[PDB]
């Protein structure tokens, strides 16, 4: 979202560091965000007779 | 003997260990004596509440809480109820609450009112200090807290070492913030100051304005000439993420 007041520097360092932890012990320094995608599924319309 | 320990047991709650501080004005206090008795003797790295008091801030604290536990971070704060106390026991956090014993009361058995200043369940450590004629008021025992973090993120004096990383957090819910604020700009401290407060909404709206928009109308004087020397770092946000997103990032990478 861009919410974080962070130079552009400290946001490429992060980053590096995140992929380096990533290769190295299997973990993410970043937290997981949810994204919520509307999808458009199809339902019959059962007769509720 | 200028400190004594006691176990203290919250009424429905946890035990804590309650430290009695009878000088709080005492030279070369003896921390090292008193975090081994208490086995507060790792490094820590040390979250420190300014200005914390009983808010609409719940998910706030549960992200702040989940850093603190992700960093193995002890929690600092005035010991009265904020709304962390949930979140610091089901994760088992150790929450370290510093008062003057004269501005704080003890938690009475089966009280239907819980007085603004009782003391709140979730504290896993207290420091009620005191002067010698007992007369200490909030503020004053400021001086105090900051030299016991200093300490717990210090740990033993052995473990040759960089102190683990101190992050504040300003909530100012309560006015006297003034001089915990002085104090960590005085020791070179990262603070971030949190949304929620009229106080902090004030230093945020100001720090996004223009230098001849800016409208100071509940932060005085001094506490504007300490937002120009400090490290002071806005959060205009009251989601968990966010704040533990910061949390972690203070207490492992120091920006400036």
């Amino acid at each position: 979202k861009g919410i974080l007041p962070m130079k552009e520097s400290f946001k490429y360092a992060y980053l590096v560091l995140n992929d380096l932890f990533q290769e190295q012990l299997q973990f993410s320094i970043i937290e997981p965000k949810s994204a919520t995608k509307e999808v458009v599924k199809a339902q019959p319309l059962i007769g509720i007779t | 003997q200028v400190w004594k320990p006691y176990d203290f047991l919250f009424p429905a709650g946890r035990l804590a260990k309650l430290v009695k501080v009878f000088d709080v004005y005492f030279k070369n206090f003896p921390f090292s004596d008193l975090l081994n008795k208490l086995k507060l003797t790792e490094g820590y790295p040390i979250v420190n509440l300014i200005g914390a008091a009983q808010s609409n801030r719940g998910k706030f604290y549960a992200g702040l809480a989940r850093a603190c536990f992700n960093s193995e971070a002890i929690i600092v704060d005035s010991a009265i109820e904020t709304g962390l106390e949930p979140y610091v026991i089901r994760r088992d956090l150790k929450l370290v609450g510093v008062a003057p014993e004269n501005c704080v009361k003890y938690p009475k058995i089966n009280s239907t009112y819980k007085d603004p200043y009782e003391l709140s369940n979730g504290h896993t450590h207290l420091f009620l200090v005191n002067d010698k004629d007992k007369t200490l008021q909030w503020s004053q025992e400021t001086l105090f807290k900051i030299q016991l973090i200093l300490k717990l993120a210090e740990g033993k004096v052995s473990k040759k070492g960089p102190r683990c990383k101190i992050v504040n957090v300003l909530l100012a819910d309560t006015p006297n913030y003034l001089d915990e604020v002085r104090l960590a700009v005085k020791y070179d401290l990262p603070i971030i100051v949190c949304k929620g407060s009229h106080i902090c909404d004030e230093i945020i709206k100001n720090s996004k304005a223009q230098e001849e928009e800016k409208q100071w109308n509940l932060v005085d004087d001094e506490m504007q000439e300490l937002l120009q020397k400090g490290h002071f770092y806005m959060l205009d946000s009251l989601d968990s993420e966010d704040i533990a997103q910061y949390i972690h990032f203070f207490l492992t990478f120091t920006p400036y």
